[PDB]
Parts: C-alpha cells; structure tokens; sequence
C-alpha cells in the first residue's frame, strides 16, 4: 500500500518564524492529500484539504502546495496556537498516518540539572529496586543518558518519561528509573548516571555508595 | 452544529466482546459516510474501519477484519462499533468522525469525537504502593535540592498527585506513566526546593488513585 | 570488591586549557593510587604514583592531588599529545581500572551529511540484504540515529560505528548498518533512517523505496 | 629497558597458547612483572602477576581457574601459559615492569608493545564485497561483508585517491563474522567521467578483489 513519510519529526521554532513541512509518499496520490493538526488530548482538527483548498474557518497564515510525490505545508507568520502533532493524510490507495510532526519552542540552550536518588528504605522490603535519575530544566528536548554500575553499561533494564515544557520556563524535564532486583543491587556497590546534553560542554555524572 | 458523542469510559479483558456507541447530532446522519480511527499511547493515528451513507458497504483494515464490525443506524442516528475477541495491540483511543468535502465520495474528515479509550490490559486493580526520593545532599550543590515520590504497581490509570493538599504548586513536575513488563503502570513526581527550607518545611504527596479507591500521602524525609 | 568511578568520559577541551577529572573510589583507599596514559594503538603510559610524585621523563604541567576517598587529576595546560583515553588505578585492592576519560576537540560545530544506501543486487543474490546509513564530517561526536521500516522504529537489528577524529578537519564519521533477510526487506517496502544531531536544527531523515 | 611481546596470535575455543615476553636493557630478577589485557574498545583489565623472585604467583578471579604464568630470570623471559581459551579472553596482552617499588608493589611504568590473542573460532574465509551507488557533491562506497580474520586493507584505485577517503573499524556480527564499510565523496560532475575501484586486500584468505562501483538505474 501506500506509506507517507515526513523529514522533520520535531522541529524547533519559534513565534513569527516561517515553518515548512515536508510530508512525501512513497507512490503517486495526485492532488488529493490532506493535513490536520491534533493538539495534545485534543481531537485531530482539519487544518487543509486537496492540498491546495483551505478548509473554512483555518487562518489565513497557513498555505499548502506541492504536486505528486512532493508535497509541502508552509506557514508565513506563526502562532501561539498553531502548535501542535501534525500528521499527514493520504486516503488514494491505503490510509495511514505519519509518525506526526510536532513543533517546538526553542529560544536559548540550558544546561540540565542532575540528581540521582537512591531506592527508598520501604521498597527494599518488597524484594523490587529502582533508581532515579532526574534532569531537570533543560532544552532542548534532546538529550542521551547512560546508566552505569561498577562500570557497567546497562541495556534494556532502563525506562524513561517526557514531561511538556512547562509554560513559565519553557524547559523540558526528564525522569529514567532503573529497575532490578534486589539481588542484582546488593551484589553491585556503586550507582552511577551519566548525563550528556547540549548545554554541557561535558557530560556530567551523578554517582552514588550503596548504604 | 456538528456534534458527536462518544462513549466516555471502558475497560475489558483477553478476547472480551465491546460496544462503542458513537452519537451524532446536529447535522443530516445518513448524508455523509463516517469512519472510525484509533490512536495507541505515544503513536500516530491509525485507520480502523469504515460505514457508507446507506449503510450497504462496510471497509477495514487487513489487521482488525476478522474480529471487528462497524454498523449504523440512520433512524436513531447512531453509529455502533463492536469489536469481539480484544487484544492488546487494540488498546487505544477510538474517534468517530464525518466527511468534509466530498457526500459519502471520499474519505476526508472535518469533524472528529472527543474519543473513547479502550483498554485491553486484563490485569487485576490494586492499589500503589508509593516510595518517597531521600534528599541527594543536605548541602545546595545544585541552587535547590530536590526530593519526589515514586507510584509504583497501580492499575489502571489515572492517578493524581498534589503536593501539601495542593500548597506546593510550583516547581512540581509530574511524569507520564510507564508501561511495564510486568503490564502494571508507574509514575514519577517530583519538586526542588532551596536547601535551607529543608529543614523549617514538611513535603508530603498526596497520591489519589480512584480504581483500587487508594489515596495515601507520604512524607519525604532523609 | 571494591570498584571506582570516572566523572567525566568523553570531556570536551581545546590547546592550553585547565583541566580537572575527578575519580572516586567506593571505599577509602588513602595515598595510594596512580594515572595512567593511553594513545591509540598505543601501550599504556604512565603519568602519575601515589597522586603526589611524579615520573621522571614526564612534562611538568601534569598535576594530581587528593586524600583517602577523594582524587583529582588537574592539567594547568593542554597540549597536541595530550588526547588519549585516561584511567585510574587503586592498588589497595583488586587491581582495577575507571571507565577511562577520552580528550577531544570538536570545540567546532559542523553539520552531518547524510547519506542512505540500500542493499547492493549482489548480496540481494547471497539471500542477505543490509542498508547503510552515513553520518559524515560532524563534531561535535555526540548523535543518535533511529532506523525507520514503514513508520516503524526497528531496535536490536542495528549496528554501528564511529572513526576516530581527523588530524586535517577534526571531524568524527559515523556509519550505521541494518541488517534484514531477504523475506524482511522484501515485505516492507519503505527504509528510512533518522538522524539527530547537534547541528541540525531539525533531526533530519533521509529514505529510499525498495527497488526504486 | 624495552619490553617484547609476541607479534600474532591466533587460537581456538579451548585452546592452548604461549605468550612470550623479552626483557632487556634492565635488571630482570629485581622486579616483579605481571600481564595486563585490553579487550578492543574496553578498558585494561589486570590478569597475572608474579613475584619478582618467582616463588608468589598471583592470578585474577575469572582467569584463576583457565590460566598459568611462569618466568626464567636466566633468560629474562615471561611467559603466559594459557588454556581453556574463552571468547571473552580475546584481548591485546601487553607485559610490564615496575615503576617505583622493588618486587614489593605492583606499580606499571615501561609497558610493552603488546600481543594480539584472538579466540573467535571462525574458519578464515573470503570477503565478499557489495558496492554502494550514488543517488541524484556525492558518496559512494564499497562493502565488505562475512569477512575473517583481521585484518582488512582498504584502497581505491590502488590507492590514487588518498583524499576524501573514509575506512570505518571493522564491526562483530552476532554470526561470529566481521563486516567492513568504505566510502569516499566526490563532486557530481565527476563521476560520470571517472572509475572508481575498490581494492579490498586480505592475506590470511588470500582474497584480493576488486569492485568497480557504478550509478545505474
């Protein structure tokens, strides 16, 4: 069938900052192609239609063209509201939707504060541990974290969670919890998260002592 | 006038049978032909299946086809989905919605429904068991120390976490659920704060989960 | 037993600078400990015993300071022979070495060309088939790249590699392979590779259609 | 004071091997040597020592059981007597001498050269080589695959293009085979009205083949 892809995934910008998207298809839909904009928790909102037709009632700020395999949103002037996940529709031999497209507010480059906690004393009874590394207001949304123990890099045993960006200082913040059993956790003394991100010139690591 | 209104709430188990009852008023029913889409946790909207003006030619997709059906009422202005035989990979947020352009032509969609949740978990309610975050160092290496709260083990969501009943508002950052392999969510909330107030203020969390009906408030203490 | 822990691994730097790495040991180990010095290809050297005396044939900027649990290698100035990978060793017990602190200088930031690659007619007729996705000329050496099959993250199946900085330009290549059989690549038929970089303002993605 | 150990090696799973280190321009008997191991892109790992006098022998908690080491200060020679060889224990082995203490401590200051050990137990076979066209400033690049053992030389036009020239480490597959990548970027006008060759030398399997690289559609 037919499968769209779409170059940018996340792209940064910002207020009155010309925006272009680009959602290409792998086979020939014509004319006929649509996007929407969803807002997080929000119903998916038509934003155009053909491609080449506004939908009513959708500012005037945004415009659509491209002919075939290529195609392009483009927005002269952004806005507050216009930001959103944006997903790309094609309905000529399968509908699918796009990984989505979600734009960004990225006005300076900080560093990410780290702290790293330790398993509490209560869950130690249940025989399941978990550390917690906490970066905290930092943009962008990027970053790369790597756990270590006694100098050793663990894979699959990590999960990590995304808050927004908080309105009054427009940084993100991130948690990762390792979770082992308790075995696992005294057999091994020391604890360490690392920590590489764009503001720090160099990584910077957060360790602790068992006990 | 376009309004649509879907189910509000839904739970199920292995292979459960469900119905989603989508209502449409405000505009002429049988007149357009409406379709169904899904949206998994984190992931882009999915295409599931589709019902014409009359209501004579169904459409789905290759992975949904054999346990799912989707009918319409053009006198009660209803539209009914009922999927049989629910798996995990279904779990999601369904929308209803209406043609934009074309008059039961072509697939656009202008109108979508505030969405219903369905969820395929099958994994018994308990209650969350909550751990509080020791302060890192006494001493401000860092401008503010920090301290939070870790929910552990609870099903399903949602849970709500205010901070001294709601007197701790700012600098407060409460994340996503996660999935486990153990198919039990958990989340993470956690707040800085300068290190001198440490010792003069009482953090506590105050941790609402409604299903298990499991509202305990835990202190952080080093 | 007892094992110790590197602050900085990869530490940013340019010629001249003040550099300080940090090394803390679990448990305390006093006096006792020793730098070490590796370049590539290159045996091991040594820099510094005891954390106070210094070897002999050793230039004199080299400092290091510390007591019981706590350690400090401190360099007042940078020099060209000064990137290579640093550890740290603790006789008290079981000989034991840090993660190791490599020096580099991608102060400059470029931008990644990308290019992608589908799998060569040839191995399509070994009844293997891999798709190579190019990362080149970008410091700084920090990147993450995700393999998309159709809109969908493909995880275990890649395989990747980084060259060591270039004396004329600085700049670190890196190559990312994924490796599918024939069943696999001919089911799917869209291969897209996702790169997020530094330098790039938006993650940019670059993809083929199978047989195209 | 310089320290030799062994040039190439090459082994089996299980195996038996002896790593012989000379040392010379310095007092032997004196002091105490011992054996240091680097796994490619992993930090050292220690894994014998002996006595400067020979009488203690020390030996690691994983290499205890597998491994032996014996010297003759007659002979000035260290020697590592290895057996039930293990993929983990493929490694670069370097021998060396104290820095400061006499047959007290185990300090390091001279280290030698080092000698590859490989345990990987694949039969040595000829690369195969799979050339990468160029789409539409342009990159192309040859590949080579299901390759063993190491090493693998890369050049291009017999090496007439130095510049510009791109050869990656060779990476373990979980087939217990190594694959290789080389690239090299070239204006667009060019390469219609030039050839490139690439000319992959191996000498444990004698391949030496060469691929030109072609855009066609």
């Amino acid at each position: 069938d037919i499968v769209l892809t779409q170059s940018p995934s996340t792209l940064s910008a910002s207020v009155g900052d010309r925006v272009t998207i680009t959602c290409r298809a792998s086979q020939s839909i014509s004319s006929w192609l649509a996007w929407y904009q969803q807002k997080p928790g929000e119903a998916p909102k038509l934003l155009i239609s053909d491609a080449s037709s506004l939908e009513s009632g959708v500012p005037s700020r945004f415009s659509g063209s491209g002919s075939g395999t290529e195609f392009t949103l483009t927005i002269s002037s952004l806005q507050p509201d216009d930001f959103a996940t944006y997903y790309c529709q094609q309905y000529y031999s399968s509908p699918t939707f796009g990984g989505g497209t979600k734009v960004e507010i990225k006005r300076t480059v900080a560093a990410p504060s780290v702290f790293i906690f330790p398993p509490s004393d209560e869950q130690l009874k249940s025989g399941t541990a978990s550390v917690v590394c906490l970066l905290n207001n930092f943009y962008p949304r990027e970053a790369k974290v790597q756990w270590k123990v006694d100098n050793a890099l663990q894979s699959g045993n990590s999960q990590e969670s995304v808050t927004e960006q908080d309105s009054k200082d427009s940084t993100y913040s991130l948690s990762s919890t390792l979770t082992l059993s308790k075995a696992d956790y005294e057999k091994h003394k020391v604890y360490a998260c690392e920590v590489t991100h764009q503001g720090l010139s160099s990584p910077v690591t957060k360790s602790f002592n068992r006990g | 006038q376009v309004q649509l209104v879907q189910s509000g709430v839904t739970l199920v188990q292995p292979g459960g049978s469900l119905r989603v009852s989508c209502a449409a008023s405000g505009f002429t029913f049988s007149s357009y032909a409406m379709s169904w889409v899904r949206q998994a946790p984190g992931k882009g909207l999915e295409w599931v299946s589709a019902i014409s003006g009359l209501g004579g030619s169904t459409y789905y997709a290759d992975s949904v086809k054999g346990r799912f059906t989707i009918s319409r009422d053009n006198s009660k202005n209803t539209l009914y989905l009922q999927m049989n035989s629910l798996r995990a990979e279904d779990t999601a947020v369904y929308y209803c919605a209406k043609d934009h352009r074309v008059w039961a032509a072509g697939y656009h969609f202008d109108y979508w429904g505030q969405g219903a949740l369905v969820t395929v978990s099958s994994a018994s309610t308990k209650g969350p068991s909550v751990f509080p975050l020791a302060p890192s160092s006494k001493s401000t290496s860092g401008g503010t120390a920090a301290l939070g709260c870790l929910v552990k083990d609870y099903f399903p969501e949602p849970v709500t976490v205010s901070w001294n009943s709601g007197a701790l508002t700012s600098g407060v950052h409460t994340f996503p659920a996660v999935l486990q392999s153990s198919g039990l969510y958990s989340l993470s909330s956690v707040v800085t704060v300068p290190s001198s107030s440490l010792g003069t203020q009482t953090y506590i969390c105050n941790v609402n989960h409604k299903p298990s009906n499991t509202k305990v408030d835990k202190k952080v203490e080093p």
